[PDB]
């Protein structure tokens, strides 16, 4: 129940075949393709840059937002498990 | 495009070395958290059946 | 910390105020266009019903071989395969529980005939050592 | 593509600069020469509040193309934005079924716990009124 | 992660639906109990109008990361507003160069007419006191 | 229709107070964060400063066509591709412009030395005139 989308995934996915995303970014018409490589090589470079100055310090303080968000399943777990165990006390009795 | 790319390369194995014990972090996490939402699904079975 | 349509991570989620659950804002707005009533409470909610949330944002690190070129032919390439076969796999996964349901239904009333045909049976063997 | 004064295809869009919402430069002159005013927010505005004229400079014309590059990711985005919602309708009959399956199962060799005891019993009364 | 009101890690975070901002159940809960109010945007909200976090539905999902085809295309939106103000740093450099280029060759063709007048009068006089 | 810094046509455009001229929310941001100050006149200018505009009709979307999805993923390279090329291209114009401006100047103040020297030379006519 959608639109054209899923006419072209079924048919990717029956074919088997991927549909070829032509980028020749990495090859280099190659004076266009080296010029490519060059600015794409000078904003990944900057990119690098801002990410080092940081460093280790923007990836530990996500990784502590993760151990936030893993307890709280696990407290769910265990309301379930009471309430669980709970049901079948009292049809038991 | 060489020198560019020699730099940025060994610009990612600055970072790659750096991030890629928190890449390993990350993907443990992430792993846990799809070990238990299968369980978290799981229990939802199992009260409404129950 | 989630929607709840897609399973997403919303930039910008917004909260119904008729069922009180948290929606990616293009999500929801869509769903409101197709037919104007809340996705999973099937009650009535417009566009200006919606109230727009705010936190501390989300951050995603950019991979370190982040450029261009694996963005549009590596990454781009994976989302479009883990999409497809995935959802195939998933229709794959509807089609046998419908069938693994008439299995269940039909072993189910053949256990309520015998239940029925043991009912007469039994009552009627205790009464016969009434009699 | 519509002045907010007459509601005319805009020749010369100017802006507001307090309330902008695309005018043309006629009709919100004359609305400044009656009153210094924004006809939209009743706020103040003069004739040189207003910037006129169209704006492409250092810029190099797109006419808005087919074949272009940054409505393309535009189109890559509206049609997860489908994939997302399909999934969601489909996970959601996909657990709502197996709850059924699993209310079924349980309740089935519930059901079938029944029989064994009741058959049990229907084969005492058997000898029991036999050897009687 | 946070709590907004006491600024803890919420053990039990229910998200309100007027001034949403997760806040931990146990600390709301006291809060509406107090007066019948949501503590940022002091709207009203009662206990049945919060609501704690869930699990989507069905739809199975994974943690945001680079792959994610979303993630991915709000990346290429970065690359391409960072070049374009690349772009400015360049334009903007280059009407200062033309515009001090433009004023540099105007003086160069002004004076140059003087060093042929000046060749020509210096010769013109060792021309004419030689000769006498 | 512009906003006077990337080129985009505005989907939330908002218009600074110190001079006339309607920037895109996230770039006038981002500018604002690095230096307090408009791009244009250099005015000193903080984001409270900025006047949120509303822009609902004029937005239109791009049909590209029925077009096949594999090859619009082969246009978003080509069209990267060539903005990394047309963004290339103006700045070695921008060096080239200055660099040829500095010879220029060396040529300007050259010239005024040389008009001293021819200064002179018409000043000793002038006393070998009068003699």
């Amino acid at each position: 129940t959608d639109i054209m989308r899923n006419e072209f995934e079924r048919l990717a996915a029956r074919q088997p075949i991927e549909l070829l995303s032509m980028k020749r970014y990495e090859l280099p018409e190659c004076v266009n393709n080296s010029m490519a490589q060059l600015e794409h090589q000078a904003v990944r470079i900057e990119n690098l840059e801002l990410m080092s100055q940081h460093g280790c310090n923007a990836w530990k303080v996500y990784n502590e937002n993760l151990v936030h968000m893993i307890e709280h399943a696990q407290k769910e777990l265990q309301k379930l498990r009471k309430h669980i165990q709970d049901l079948n006390w009292q049809r038991k009795n | 495009m060489t020198t560019e790319a020699k730099r940025a390369a060994k610009m990612e194995k600055k970072m790659k070395i750096l991030l890629g014990g928190y890449q390993s972090r990350a993907m443990g996490l992430m792993k846990q958290l799809n070990d238990l939402w299968d369980q978290i699904e799981q229990a939802h079975l199992e009260l409404r059946t129950f | 910390l989630i929607c709840s349509i897609s399973n997403e991570v919303p930039e910008h989620p917004c909260v119904s105020p008729v069922s009180n659950h948290v929606y990616e804002r293009r999500l929801i707005e869509k769903y409101i266009a197709e037919n104007g009533t809340d996705p999973i409470n099937n009650q009535p909610l417009s566009e200006e019903q919606l109230i727009d949330i705010k936190v501390a944002h989300p951050i995603r690190p950019k991979p370190p071989s982040a450029t261009s070129i694996p963005a549009i032919l590596k990454a781009l390439q994976d989302e479009w395969d883990a999409v497809m076969l995935h959802s195939f796999t998933l229709r794959q996964q509807l089609q046998t529980t419908r069938q693994e349901l008439s299995h269940a239904l039909y072993q189910h009333d053949a256990a309520c005939r015998v239940i029925a045909r043991l009912t007469k049976e039994v009552t009627a063997a205790r009464e016969a050592l009434a009699t």
